[PDB]
């Protein structure tokens, strides 16, 4: 057993996370209390030290003479679900008749929300995000016309066989979930759970997925997180012959039940690649606009 | 009562007479993994004092034209002492950290350092300048080791993120006029209870001079920046033969 | 055969509509959530964190983009000259775009609450001086001199052991909220101007640098709120992200 | 109302109000979050907290 | 198939049918067809006053 | 005339959606269920049954497909040589595809839990010997020798009246679940390697066979779970089933 | 799969019909109402002036 | 040799820690595994052809015609269940027609 | 809720939660099964059960 | 880098002119005989 003092009194095993702060309810903005002129020495709220790394806690009352204002402005709309639960474009699938991209009437879209800056800048604000997903698929011809075409959307989890043709055996969907809708119908809409092996999706993974030498050929593996590879999206025109109409499919994603961790600085450079923080080295532009002189507006 | 401080852990002690308080990363002290959060079934090893000690890894010289430097964790200690030996012999890893940056000058020197801890600090390439080239940073840049790495474009932190918003992360300022040391205590920041200490870098420490160093000619021109750090509540699991990288 | 009558609004796809959707994976239980530090619960938590304010946002070249973060002070003639000016609008194009508060307020049409700006002095320990930082409420033009500038809300900053001072920009508006101000008719929602004047001088002894830099950090007070979530003003994308 | 407890925010100290028609809780609506904030946990994460009106460095 | 976008004051105004503003990642948008019943949404009191 | 508004997602056919359908035969009562033994209630019951592990999956010809089930041991030079290696991934292509556990895990993207592998010695009663079976956690390469292999989780197997020994592969992972690992970037979810080394030797007296075979049986422990049901990796069909 | 039967009057747009519409801005709280004098509550108040 | 799976546990072989396993076993149940619609039969109704040129076709009900479904159902010798059949009809080009 | 007791799993010791709109119980949803398992009935179906820690053959 | 691995203290010059380095009692034996060159270096205390 334990007989030595350094073991008996040891703090090893204390798994409680000492948290210096606790969350307090704040339905509305903080009220402003009455303040008066204050002329005293020794005590000084105005002078602070950003040196410490803590935001200055000086209030309005401690700097200027303020009145009593009952602030009833709600803080509900700035919450995570209010900010993120708005559907936005995350992927686009093109199904041309004659083309070089997908002339076979099917297309496999690797699920990733980094393909569009509007969504990417929002999601990339936090390092770790845990949420559900709601995907809506708006399909139409390039002219915006709706045509009587029947489509199949298949969810292909990682490891499942990827279809290789419009008549492939993988389309039997005996286990994979599939959605059969027509373009005349309203856009198909399904709810997707949190399927990551990790406890939260991580948009930035500062590491490598496998051991060994990372040479030039094995260099694209940096920044790729297998815990975010949620699978492939397979879409095809349901038929044996080629479809009569060209189709373009836009996939809109809307997060819900969102939880976020570890805020990081928001991107300020043009995006260049999916799952890659690369930026134009010679075209580094300032975050904000510039002015001719500092002493003038 | 707030300017003098002494940090002792393991068999090492670090003192300071011009401190500027201590920042606890995200208001959370390092702690051992709870049994409701652990996923590995093997009993982890907790070497305690043999690894939870202050390591002085390298010294960088601050110059009037310096751009800044960054280090990756626990890469800096993957090859240092009993901690590095345990990280090599064990697959899993979990620890906090206590980073103490030393940068001392005289009352006639001026300059400001921004010392921040950015979790999952993924380094990007310049993409060939124009952005049409899909490059990736080399191994020596993504995992610089104990020497750190000098930033090429500190404004975007070589990752397309402005440094003006870097203060949202746990950070301290080394302004030579008042303080000569920055202390940041960082708990384990990951989406997993354990992770590989070699492949994955939990966070990166950035030391970027925002206000350039200056002094009249005649004063001491060598102003070194020394990084001292100590893992806290370190755990290891999944023992096998040692792996060097 | 329950009689229902479809009302207008059917068959539409509203991106902000909160509805129920068919679950693709029945009986699927997500991975249990371990404790991760630094969880955010409201964007107001991020809006209250100080971030570097690009007051000196004159440069544009890459080799000197770093000097936009701080602006210099130096020994002067002691006539209360002007050091720097900047508008107090957080979501307006200008210095406030470098702040996390400004970046987030770019996502919200209306904001309400007092802002706070802290200036960190990075000069030598032997260098002293006093500076006057004045906030001019809306309606008044750019002050021509320190005597005019003092008439508004202002603070007297004394250099010392406490390197930084905090200037609180009080919430002074006719309306409960401010829409995003810009050139034209929408300048009606201007917040005002913040000007920094030399109170006495920048005094430095022999053997210490003659020019010192000031770092400005901007944040929002605890009464700051935002409303009417909107699209981002900047799209960080030129072509297709390949 | 016996459904699966498989929402992304299960096992939390906060209560949501959601509408659901399926046995899987992750299909429910976004609902309303609790208006709890911890501004200090980023803004003032210091070990020894210092009084507002006093001197930060003593 | 049409798209109705609500663009609050300050949001980027689309300048072309293929503009990047149509990604509607934050703005509320309605996608309906002419064959469908007319789109109908409820708008709150959004004035600062 | 109850006012309803159709929301997006109508008219679709979701294969995994659990809904109500019109019964074709009203008032039809199915045949009563008599008691039948061996009812399954959860696939975890099948995942905990030992099945032969094709460790020696080198042969391909039909006349010798049967020798894939077992691998041989024989008298050696006593230098701790290597006998057999195989990966511990159940749903990965390789030896584990011969097991019912592996076949079922092929239907599920994510698995979590410790696996168990039992080796049955089929040698003569007079033949003795000791073998070392070592499991190398992820990250370490294939051990070059027994001295390197012993450093991981291992068991010492002594031949005797108890023919078989059980090697437990503990659940050692950074993540709560493992996605299906394969060549490329998805090798991040590797489970490790299991290697069998001669501890001392295979000692046999005069008059007994010099070569003996070992049969490996693989199964999952009681903490084994599976998640994210997916499509099968193999489709046992070439054309149309006539 | 609740059986419903559409009755005549569907798909129409009645301008005076009082119905529910999808809110474009979830969790949006309008600006609080200060007291303004001279509030009308019924047009009969104006008809008596 | 006995024919029973070895009952050795993790604790009885190596030094283990205390882990509270909260991983649900709901998705591996019979209904979770099987209650996913999959193709079981296909009926062709050509205009000119030799298979069904008469505009009708009789499909003998059997789920063994497609390996995806057959491999799943054939895992057990005896199965007792209800069925839910969905009929997706379209022209060979994937077009919907007023028929 | 008086419907026909003609589901495929009627007369069982386990309780399901289903949604149904017709008088025939086999038209209901799949619902949720009970998470009962009998691993031993395949894994260790021996007549004389033997202790884990002891010797299987004595 | 090699020296930091043992017991050490970081000394910061300031108002407190002096710092105290404690040499802990680390020995295999309860006592140390007087060490010197030769076989009696077995009782060495170490280096500072
Ligand atoms: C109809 C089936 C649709 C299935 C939808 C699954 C979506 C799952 C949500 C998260 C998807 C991952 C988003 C991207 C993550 C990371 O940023 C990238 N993988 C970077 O490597
Ligand atoms: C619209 C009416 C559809 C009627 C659907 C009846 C389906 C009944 C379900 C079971 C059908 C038998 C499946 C095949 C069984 C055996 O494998 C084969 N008969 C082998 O001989």
């Amino acid at each position: 057993g334990d007989r030595v003092a350094d073991v008996i009194e040891s703090s090893i095993g204390d798994s409680v996370s000492r948290a210096l702060t606790r969350a307090l309810p704040a339905p509305t903005g903080q009220d402003t209390q009455v303040s008066s002129h204050r002329l005293d020495t020794g005590k000084v709220p105005a002078l602070q030290a950003a040196e410490i790394g803590a935001s200055s806690n000086a209030s309005d009352e401690s700097m200027i003479e303020t009145r009593c204002v009952l602030n009833s402005h709600s803080t509900a709309e700035t919450t995570l679900d209010s900010f993120f639960s708005r559907a936005g474009l995350v992927g686009e699938i093109d199904l041309p008749l004659e083309g070089t991209t997908n002339p076979n009437g099917y297309a496999n879209w690797d699920i990733d929300i980094t393909g569009y800056a509007q969504m990417r800048r929002k999601v990339e604000l936090f390092t770790y995000m845990r949420f559900d997903a709601e995907f809506t698929f708006v399909a139409c011809t390039p002219t915006g016309q709706v045509v009587p075409q029947l489509l199949q959307y298949m969810f292909v989890p990682p490891g499942a066989p990827k279809p290789d043709s419009r008549e492939s055996l993988a389309w039997q969907t005996a286990t994979n979930p599939s959605v059969f809708v027509k373009l005349s119908d309203p856009p198909a809409q399904v709810s997707v759970p949190f399927m990551s092996p990790a406890s939260a999706y991580q948009w930035f993974y500062d590491g490598y997925p496998t051991f060994g030498e990372h040479k030039q050929e094995k260099d694209l593996e940096y920044g790729a997180c297998p815990n975010n590879m949620m699978g492939t999206f397979s879409v095809r025109t349901v038929g044996t012959s080629k479809s009569k109409y060209p189709l373009v499919i836009r996939i809109y994603m809307r997060m819900k039940h969102v939880r976020a961790w570890i805020p990081r600085p928001m991107r300020n450079q043009n995006y260049l690649f999916k799952a890659n923080p690369n930026y134009a080295g010679n075209f580094i532009k300032p975050t904000g606009a510039s002015r001719t002189a500092i002493t003038t507006l | 009562s707030d300017r003098v401080a002494q940090l002792t852990i393991g068999n090492s002690t670090i003192t300071t007479q011009e401190a500027a308080n201590i920042i606890v990363g995200y208001g959370e002290w390092p702690s051992y993994c709870s049994d409701s959060d652990a996923t590995a079934v093997d009993k982890p090893t907790r070497p305690d004092v043999s690894v939870n000690r202050f390591y002085t890894l390298d010294t960088k010289l601050w110059e009037k034209s310096s751009k800044g430097w960054y280090w990756k964790f626990p890469d800096v200690l993957t090859e240092t002492g009993v901690f590095g030996q345990n990280a090599q012999f064990h697959y899993l890893y979990r620890s906090g950290f206590c980073i103490h940056v030393q940068c001392n000058a005289s009352k006639f020197h001026q300059g400001a350092l921004l010392v921040a801890v950015l979790p999952e600090y993924v380094i990007g390439s310049v993409a060939g300048g124009t952005g049409t080239e899909d490059t990736h940073p080399p191994y020596k840049q993504t995992q610089p080791g104990a020497d750190g790495f000098e930033l090429q474009h500190p404004y975007v932190l070589d990752a397309g993120i402005p440094i003006s918003q870097l203060t949202v992360c746990p950070h301290q300022w080394i302004n030579l006029r008042t303080n000569n040391c920055a202390t940041i205590i960082v708990p384990y920041i990951n989406a997993l209870p354990f992770d590989s200490a070699l492949n994955h870098c939990n966070f990166g420490l950035l030391v970027v001079p925002i206000s350039p160093l200056d002094y009249d000619q005649g004063a001491t021109p060598v102003i070194p920046i020394t990084i001292t750090l100590a893992p806290m509540c370190s755990e290891f699991a999944g023992l096998r033969q040692a792996v060097t990288q | 055969g329950f009689p229902t009558e479809l009302k207008p609004g059917t068959n539409q796809f509203l991106t902000t509509d909160d509805g129920v959707s068919a679950p693709i994976l029945p009986n699927f239980h997500p991975t249990p959530c371990i404790h991760i530090p630094g969880e955010v619960r409201n964007l107001l938590e991020l809006c209250q964190v100080e971030t570097i304010l690009e007051v000196n946002n004159v440069p544009t070249n890459a080799t000197s983009l770093m000097e936009r973060l701080r602006f210099p002070v130096s020994a002067q003639a002691g006539k209360g000259e002007l050091c720097a000016v900047f508008r107090a609008d957080p979501g307006r194009s200008g210095p406030w775009q470098s702040t996390l508060l400004g970046q987030l307020c770019g996502y919200y049409t209306q904001w309400s609450g007092s802002l706070e700006v802290t200036f960190m002095f990075t000069g030598s320990f032997m260098a002293t001086g006093k500076m006057l930082i004045a906030y001019t409420p809306p309606g008044g033009p750019l002050p021509k001199d320190r005597a005019t500038a003092m008439l508004g809300t202002h603070v007297i900053w004394d250099f010392g052991l406490q390197s930084s001072v905090t200037l609180v920009i009080p919430w002074i508006s006719n309306t409960h909220y401010r829409a995003h101000a810009r050139d034209g008719v929408f300048d009606y929602y201007t917040t005002g101007l913040v000007s920094i004047w030399y109170q006495t001088n920048y005094v430095v002894p022999i053997g210490a640098p003659n020019t010192a830099y000031i770092i400005a950090l901007a944040a929002a007070q605890k009464n700051f709120t935002m409303k009417l979530c909107k699209d981002a003003s900047d799209i960080l994308q030129t072509g297709t992200i390949q | 109302s016996h459904e699966n407890s498989n929402s992304a925010t299960e096992g939390s100290t906060i209560n949501y109000t959601t509408i659901n028609y399926y046995k899987d809780s992750y299909a429910a609506t976004a609902g309303k979050q609790s208006l709890k904030q911890d501004p200090d946990k980023f803004a003032n994460p210091v070990k020894d907290i210092f009084t507002e009106m006093a001197a930060p460095l003593k």
